RNA sequence: CGCGGCACAUCCACCUUGUGGUGGGUGUGGGUAGGGGAGCGUCCCUCAUUCAGCGAAGCCACCGGGUGACCGGUGGUGGAGGGUGGGGGAGUGAGAAUGCAGGCAUGAGUAGCGACAAGGCAAGUGAGAACCUUGCCCGCCGAAAGACCAAGGGUUCCUGG
RNA sequence: GGGAUGAGCUGUGGGUAGGGGUGAAAGGCCAAUCAAACUCCGUGAUAGCUGGUUCUCCCCGAAAUGCAUUUAGGUGCAGC
RNA sequence: GAAAAGUACCCCGGGAGGGGAGUGAAAGAGUACCUGAAACCGUGUGCCUACAAUCCGUCAGAGCCUCCUUUUCCUCUCCGGAGGAGGGUGGUGAUGGCGUGCCUUUUGAAGAAUGAGCCUGCGAGUCAGGGACAUGUCGCAAGGUUAACCCGUGUGGGGUA
């Protein structure tokens, strides 16, 4: 994915449209992530979170507003650093 | 019109026609007068049928909160469910078919003075 | 012969009339094992 | 012999309605202070504890 | 014969007088085999247009319509694809083939429940006992209905559920 | 009821394969089928024979005779 | 079902199954699960049927029941029609007349000739070819047209044998 475990995301489409939270666990073979605070499922005893689809979140660029995300060859290692669009940071 | 309760016994392994023979004894009787016809009735379907009238009176007592001395079996019927198909082998290579029939038994009791 | 039926089993005579190593002695039996591989049978 | 023609809905219901269980008569029994109902042919064994009322 | 509707043919008058339309006479319209002519319905593509999560398809009920196949309206159920018009193409219409696949009736709560050794009681276990356990009576087999192998079967054996 | 020391009955192992086997001979038997087995393929065999062939309306509307036929319950040509 | 959020807890019951809560937009989606038709089986209710001979319908037709509405009242009316008569939908049909199922095949069948127990689904004049004959229409017209092939992402442009 382009959304990792440690990132903080903004839900852009769903019942929880507009709520922020950090990823707890990512499931790459289903394109789904677990975000804390979103879609609280009232599971019967004997509440937690269900995974939403990864196309419903955008990565917060550590500066407020969300973004699509890109890549930049770091010129030292060759490993492509996952950089933000909308003025090119981290 | 009247307060009431419903109990269903789905997938009872009594034939539908042999269950209708015994529900015609207790239709329109009071519940204390229906659970003792089914006690001393020699048919085998009075086992499963009397466990639904007794639970429809227990549903009207617990959930709805009704006096059990005024209840009456207002509506009782029996339908059929699915049927297993079996083979009974016969003379000269013929193979016939046996039908294991099941039923759905619905009892709607109601409280009326 | 009263009451006697047609399949009296014996596993040694099954394999000496219908076995693998008797298929492989003639051309008519290699082409049976090949026509059962081509169909995809488990047992040849 | 075989059935020559199938019986219509008015002849297979006039016969089938005559296959039915006969109801029994019930009388009153007060043993051990608990009133029950048995048939009259079992009225003796109700007063002797030979009847299991479940 | 009278009064009103429809269709086909022919004749006489009109309108771009045959691609043919409107009006008025007389005649004609039972029909199998078969010939001719004109249409309804389901599906698919293309062009144009128009509905649909404020509820499409499909199904069910009701009220209406056309000369017919059939059509429209309103409502209920339901949850993503339809309507109309110019054209193109068909796995395009079933009631019969002792047709095929599936579901379900009638016969019918009927026949049958597989040897002519035969079971009974007490106590038990259990929600449930003619059939299970234990004890004692009764009966059957005893050149087998007893005890062992071979072929054959393949975990059916023992224990706990 | 017939044979029951014999041309006996039987176990196990082997042999004979389709116009061929085998037969103390009945066209019997050859895997519940035999006057030429079974399976697959040629193959969607052929049948002057039987059965079936699905929406509508409008107009018109027969024949069951002649001639020939390895022909007579088919078909060609004429008639309608 | 978008997500398993797959019905925690209580209740009748040995269980199976259910009821009340609960989850969900929907349980008219409950691992027997989208939509859920017909055959087929029930339960409740309106009418009819136990002196009558019935291809089960059709025309005539009384009586009951049900539901909408002009009339004259009950003016309690801002009411409701309260009931009856009048008229009209819908359901049943006492009673009278008429009335020999469907298909195939036949000189002729309700036929005691064949075929079908019922429902839903499938199931039969199609295609290939510069073929053959005859027509309807379109282009060019003393001429009409190319086949193989070549060149173009195409359905287009060349190609006279
Ligand atoms: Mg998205
Ligand atoms: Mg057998
Ligand atoms: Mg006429
Ligand atoms: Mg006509
Ligand atoms: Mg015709
Ligand atoms: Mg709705
Ligand atoms: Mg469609
Ligand atoms: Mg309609
Ligand atoms: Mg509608
Ligand atoms: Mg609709
Ligand atoms: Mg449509
Ligand atoms: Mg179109
Ligand atoms: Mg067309
Ligand atoms: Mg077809
Ligand atoms: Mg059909
Ligand atoms: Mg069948
Ligand atoms: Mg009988
Ligand atoms: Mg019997
Ligand atoms: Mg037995
Ligand atoms: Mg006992
Ligand atoms: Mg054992
Ligand atoms: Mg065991
Ligand atoms: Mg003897
Ligand atoms: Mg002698
Ligand atoms: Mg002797
Ligand atoms: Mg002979
Ligand atoms: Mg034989
Ligand atoms: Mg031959
Ligand atoms: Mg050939
Ligand atoms: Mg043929
Ligand atoms: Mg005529
Ligand atoms: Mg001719
Ligand atoms: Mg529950
Ligand atoms: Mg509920
Ligand atoms: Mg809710
Ligand atoms: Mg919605
Ligand atoms: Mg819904
Ligand atoms: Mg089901
Ligand atoms: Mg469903
Ligand atoms: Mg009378
Ligand atoms: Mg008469
Ligand atoms: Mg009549
Ligand atoms: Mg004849
Ligand atoms: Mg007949
Ligand atoms: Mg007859
Ligand atoms: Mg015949
Ligand atoms: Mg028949
Ligand atoms: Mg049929
Ligand atoms: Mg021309």
């Amino acid at each position: 994915m382009k959304v990792h475990k440690g990132d903080t995301v903004l839900v852009i489409s769903g019942k929880d449209k507009g709520a922020k939270g950090k990823v707890l666990q990512a499931y790459p073979d289903r394109n789904r992530v677990l975000v804390e605070g979103v879609n609280r499922i009232k599971k019967h005893t004997a509440t937690q979170e269900a995974p939403i689809h990864v196309s419903n979140v955008m990565v917060v660029d550590s500066d407020g507003k969300p973004t699509r995300i890109g890549y930049r060859v770091d010129e030292e290692t060759g490993k492509r650093v996952r950089i933000s669009k909308r003025n090119g940071k981290d | 019109e009247y307060p009431s309760a419903v109990a269903k016994a789905r997938f009872v392994r009594v034939s539908p026609r042999k269950a209708r023979r015994v529900i015609d004894l207790v239709r329109g009787r009071s519940v204390s007068d229906a659970l003792d016809i089914l006690r001393w009735a020699p048919q085998a379907a009075s086992g499963p049928v009397a466990k639904v009238i007794a639970s429809a009176a227990a549903n009207a007592q617990n959930n709805g909160g009704l006096d059990p001395a005024t209840l009456v079996v207002a509506t009782v019927y029996a339908d059929q469910g699915p049927t297993a198909k079996r083979i009974r082998p016969r003379a000269q290579g013929r193979a016939f078919r046996i039908r294991r029939r099941t039923s759905h038994i619905t009892v709607v009791v109601e409280s009326r003075p | 012969t009263k009451g006697k039926r047609t399949f009296q089993p014996n596993n040694r005579r099954r394999a000496r009339v219908h076995g693998f190593r008797l298929r492989m002695r003639t051309r008519a039996g290699r082409s049976i094992v090949s026509s059962r591989r081509r169909k995809g049978r488990r047992t040849l | 012999a075989v059935p020559k023609r199938r019986k219509s809905r008015s002849n297979t219901r006039s016969r089938r309605s005559q296959w039915k269980a006969a109801k029994t008569e019930l009388v009153g029994v007060t043993v051990a202070g608990h009133a029950h109902k048995v048939p009259r042919r079992l009225l003796k064994a109700a007063r002797l504890g030979l009847i299991d009322f479940d």
